[PDB]
């Protein structure tokens, strides 16, 4: 399975980007999916995921009420609009895709696909 | 980690037996409290199989006297499904809890689907 993520780049403090990541395959909507990000000198840390099947969301408690993710099963897309910028954010942005269901979605060993990452700068 | 060892699907004979791999590697201080099998009913899980303290329960009546989990190796729980129907195909969800010495608890699940064929 292929990931190939879309969108970033550099926005101000208070702005707002969309992030979005493609996958390959014929049984996406079984997958649960998953954002995370790493700074310069920092461990990957996760951000937000959402669930196969019903698609229950989950975030980091830091980008709760700032950050929503969703997905199309129809298109193999999952989305991340990224609200309420801060410089903080400032990372590489990174999907995955494993066959977790309820629980474990913050564990990086989790997710067996992963994409290259996209970049993302907020500036004061 | 830890993380469940699960194939994305696997395939038993109409009327037959058929396997579902649940293993992992046990760590140290981690002690497996909870194993539960679910089987996937739209948006809910639904728990078919249970081993608590008090020891193993089906709690599924279509499943009574066709489910067996493996008991006899750390790490290894997988499920065992006889006399298939058609009806059995769907997505099952193996979910075990470990805890740690601090009382903290671990839970990690896993999705494999069942196809039954002939």
């Amino acid at each position: 399975v292929q990931l190939v993520e879309s969108g970033g780049g550099l926005v101000q403090a208070g702005g707002s980007l969309r992030l979005s990541c493609a996958a390959s395959g014929r049984t996406f909507s079984s997958y649960g999916m998953g954002w995370f990000r790493q700074a310069p000198g920092k461990e990957r840390e996760f951000v937000a995921a959402i669930s196969p099947f019903g698609g229950n969301t989950y975030y980091a408690d830091s980008v709760k009420g700032r950050f929503t993710i969703s997905r199309d099963n129809a298109k193999n897309t999952v989305y991340l609009q990224m609200n309420s910028l801060k410089p903080e954010d400032t990372a590489v942005y990174y999907c995955a895709a494993g066959r977790w269901n309820r629980y474990g979605f913050e564990d990086q060993d989790n997710f067996d696909y992963w994409g290259q990452g996209t970049q993302v700068t907020v500036s004061s | 980690r830890p993380i469940l060892e699960v194939p994305e699907s696997v395939t038993g004979p109409w009327k037959g037996d058929v396997n579902l791999p649940c293993t992992y590697d046990p760590l140290q201080g981690y002690t497996q409290v909870l194993v539960k099998w679910l089987v996937q009913r739209g948006s809910d899980p639904v728990t078919i199989f249970l081993r608590d303290s008090s020891g193993d329960h089906i709690q599924q009546a279509k499943y009574q006297g066709r489910l067996h989990v493996s008991h006899k190796v750390p790490g290894d729980v997988s499920l065992q499904l006889s006399t298939l129907e058609m009806d059995d195909r769907s997505h099952y969800t193996c979910e075990v809890t470990w805890q740690t010495p601090d009382g903290n608890q671990v839970v990690r699940d896993k999705i494999t689907e069942l196809r039954v064929q002939k």
